[PDB]
RNA sequence: GAAACUGCGAAUGGCUCAUUAAAUCAGUUAUCGUUUAUUUGAUAGUUCCUUUACUACAUGGUAUAACUGUGGUAAUUCUAGAGCUAAUACAUGCUUAAAAUCUCGACCCUUUGGAAGAGAGUAUUUAUUAGAUGAUGAUUCAUAAUAACUUUUCGAAUCGCAUGGCCUUGUGCUGGCGAUGGUUCAUUCAAAUUUCUGCCCUAUCAACUUUCGAUGGUAGGAUAGUGGCCUACCAUGGUUUCAACGGGUAACGGGAAUAAGGGUUCGAUUCCGGAGAGGGAGCCUGAGAAACGGCUACCA
């Protein structure tokens, strides 16, 4: 349990990592979506 | 049970003020801590002396009744190392606390340039023994010892006051921390304004 | 060498900066504490530029301000930047149905940036306890003419 | 006063436990957990004067001592004669499989409403506070007085999340801001259900809120009583007593007597 | 099961204004100013790296009762001396099986990711740097570090059933699950302050308050931790006819809701809410007492 302790935790933090570089690539993604129609 | 409660006072307008409480076990108030030093074991063996009091919540907190070694650190290079201190000059809050060497959270005090003499020197290649024989490099100037050089240039103009402290090998520093609540006695080492200013102090408080 | 001393053994900021500043040689060195307590409240101009080190300034020190604010009329001028402030408000009397005059005394902190002048309105801040009476440091203050008895004023502010 | 209470009086005890004023003396104390005192129902409340499972006090001590587990709190075991059931919490009586919203009535009383093995799966979470913690970690804490760990960034400190308790999982939450609905968890208006109008913050130390509903009615309350009950109109759990909206004296008379 | 060990509450109340004209108390303060059992939630890889006979953890040492007994004495919650044995209590304590384990990542090698070779814990201190790249109005905020340097921590020698699955075949596990912990945070627990309205009369109260506090402001020190609270150190303060200084009222002390109109009524002899448990003193518990109903010792 003690050894599962810094699994879990490795998991949740490249998981939320993960997530984060695919939630950031869309939030600057539409970034030239929506700065695109203005020009 | 000294209390400190706020009730033995007379309200703004000086009138006495009532009491139906006896003194409450909240309102402790704990016998004063003077902190002396160690630097003249001339019958005061055990160097440093610390008495952990029960607190509130549970907790311990540590008092400093006699003591000799604290920390330190140089303002400008960012260095801290533990060493010892001197003998206790200028207290501000009363003199009284010099003349028995106590230690008050803001006592300005001594102490020994040993750990920073040896680092300044490692770092840049600069003893500050007797201003002669200054510096103390390498033979060979080809590789790491490039590095020394280039500190050195740093114009390390440091005040022609900590220059002179070096090399008597008293420092001066004052202090950051309660002896009578965390049982440790650390300072910072004095510079510029203060420096300048303390040390005025003392010039003139001796001449 | 003046606002330094003066008289007292030291005054430095929270921010212990200075003799070390001398590391950074080049851009500004001069830094002073600077704040905000923001609830719609300006940071004074004078209050950054000074030399004082007032910790019991709202601007100058981990001084928080919290919940109660007052406007108040100020009284005396005296004491080491703490003023009286007087409030004036009308009180009610159930069976006579109508009122009487009242006024309660506040020990207000000044932190030197404003500058005081006797029977102007000023605007106090609640902050912790700083002295037996002191639960108050001014905020804004705003200059009034009253031409003699402070007392004798008594204005519904 | 010598120490901290300990006991509570029969006539002191909330308004929202529906009690028996000639009852006893006492009353169950809540014990200290996730919910605050006043905001709470003792499971032997729950049981006794709620339920009617239990009866006598005795009753109790059976079925939370007895080697059976009979009853559930968010998906665990629970044998505290007065464990603080909550806000937006579900109750299973194992023994039957029963499954209930801990929910305030729309008068302000704790009722008990009757839940679908579906919805018995997700609980409402309200966001108490967030921030980041230990070793560049984020941390967001729930009502519930539940702690997260790795939670999705979209969200606000006064925000509402949908709790699978089936996976210990969130999924789709719901800040508050004007357009949605909320649950009012106390408060002179507690228990009623309506489309957030504006937020309109003070600062200087209290924020207030307005809010419509079924016949539009106008509700004011500040920001710590309101509870997204959900985004954009559509609630997320079926609500007791109807609707979550009250009526006139005149409008219950109207309604049933028919006057 | 005897008994003991435990380990717990035994700071709870309950009667008591006797005081008390005082914020007492009411509201009315968050507390950047203070403490926090209780309760959860969470939760903790960097402890060597001795220059792994780490011994070797086929998880240490003690210590003790309780206990059998030997007793004493006008006589104790008496106690003596004899022996015992525990242990979820003292007192510990390498965490190997090598090159521990942390932390880059080439790279492919595609996943099993392979990843090379990339690099290496905390209570207690300051001291800097964060902090551009959480937060506040708010921060010197955090939670960062950061070194140092701290007679300083931390860190389940638990027990409980659940031991049948894994491979091994003894094995290695398998620990399941809880009980039994610790950790810090907020988690209610709190208190603890704390603004902001309000006791009877009185101007025949005019004036008041300053030797250390009357004030400011400051050094410290206490305080657990805010505070003149004090050490100083000085500021002269300032309060005040809206009567302030101040005086005088034995003063312990004061929540529900309906309601054209009316109907009625409530909480229940005070919701509220400070000060006594011979005198005095000092001390006591502890999360947690101005500990009444703990002491002592003193007095009686």
């Amino acid at each position: 349990e003690k050894t599962q302790r810094y699994v879990k935790t490795n998991a949740a933090k490249e998981e939320y990592e993960k997530f984060l570089s695919e939630w950031k690539k869309q939030r600057a993604a539409k970034a030239h979506a929506a700065s695109a129609p203005v020009v | 049970g000294i209390s400190r409660d706020s009730k033995h006072k007379r309200r703004a307008t000086g009138g006495r003020m009532p009491v139906h409480r006896k003194k409450r076990a909240f309102e402790k108030g704990r016998p004063i801590s003077m902190t002396k030093l160690t630097t003249q074991s001339t019958t005061i063996t055990e160097k440093r002396r610390i008495r952990p009091v029960r607190v509130r919540g549970g907790h311990l907190k540590f008092r400093a009744l006699r003591l000799c070694e604290g920390n330190f650190s140089w303002g400008s290079e960012n260095i801290t190392r533990k060493t010892k201190i001197l003998d206790v000059k200028y207290n501000a809050t009363n003199n009284e606390l010099v003349r028995t060497k106590t230690l008050v959270k803001n006592s300005i005090v001594e102490i020994d340039s040993t750990p920073f003499r040896e680092w300044y020197k490692l770092h840049y290649g600069i003893d500050l023994g007797l201003k002669k024989d200054r510096t103390v490099l390498g033979n060979k100037e080809k590789s790491r010892h490039v590095q020394k050089r280039v500190k050195r240039t740093k114009a390390q103009a440091l005040e022609k006051n900590i220059e002179e402290q070096f090399v008597s090998q008293r420092i001066l520093a004052c202090i950051t921390s309660r002896p009578g609540q965390s049982g440790r006695a650390d300072g910072y080492i004095l510079e510029g304004k203060e420096l300048e200013f303390y040390i005025r102090k003392l010039q003139s408080k001796k001449k | 060498m003046d606002t330094q001393i003066q008289r007292a053994y030291q005054k430095q900021d929270g921010v212990f900066l200075n003799s070390k500043k001398l590391l950074a040689k080049k851009t500004s060195a001069g830094v002073r504490y600077y704040k905000n307590i923001g609830l719609g409240f300006k940071t004074p101009k004078e209050a950054i530029e000074g030399t004082y080190v007032d910790k019991k300034c709202p601007f100058t020190s981990n001084l928080s301000i919290r919940g109660k604010i007052i406007k108040g009329l100020v009284i005396s001028t005296k004491m080491n930047r703490t003023v009286i402030i007087r409030r004036d408000y009308l009180h009610y009397v159930r069976k006579y149905n109508r009122y009487e005059k009242r006024h309660r005394n506040i020990p207000v902190h000044i932190s030197p940036c404003f500058s005081v002048k006797e029977g102007d309105i000023l605007v106090a801040g609640q902050c912790r306890p700083i002295s037996k009476t002191v639960r108050f440091n001014a905020l804004q203050v705003v200059p009034n003419e009253i031409i003699g008895s402070v007392r004798k004023q008594f204005l519904l502010f | 006063a010598r120490g901290p209470k300990k006991h509570l009086k029969r006539i002191n005890a909330p308004k929202s436990w529906m009690l028996n004023k000639l009852g006893g003396i006492w009353a169950t104390r809540p014990s200290q957990g996730p919910h605050k005192l006043r905001e709470s129902l003792p499971l032997s409340v729950l049981l006794k004067e709620r339920l009617n499972y239990a009866l006598n006090g005795r009753d109790v001590t059976l079925i939370l001592n007895d080697k059976e587990q009979n009853v559930f709190v968010d998906g665990k075991v629970r044998r505290d004669k007065g464990y603080p059931t909550g806000l937006m919490d579900v109750v299973r009586i194992e023994k039957t499989d029963q499954s209930f919203r801990i929910l305030y009535d729309t008068k302000g009383r704790f009722v008990l409403k009757s839940l679908s093995k579906e919805e018995a799966k997700y609980k409402l979470l309200k966001v108490t506070a967030k921030a980041i913690g230990p070793n560049q970690i984020p941390y967001i804490v729930t009502h519930d007085s539940r702690t997260i760990r790795f939670p999705n960034p979209e969200i606000k400190i006064g925000d509402t999340l949908k709790y699978d308790l089936v996976n210990n999982k969130i999924e789709n939450f719901a800040h508050l801001e004007s357009g949605n609905v909320c649950y009012i968890q106390q408060g002179n208006n507690i228990g009623r259900v309506g489309i957030i109008q504006h937020i309109e913050k003070h600062q200087g130390s209290f924020d207030i809120c307005h809010v419509k509903d079924a016949k539009g009615n106008a509700f004011a309350t500040r920001l710590g009583n309101i509870f997204v009950l959900g985004q954009g109109k559509k609630s997320w759990i079926e609500l007791p007593s109807g609707d979550g909206v009250r009526e006139t004296i005149l409008e219950e008379r109207k309604r049933k007597f028919s006057y």
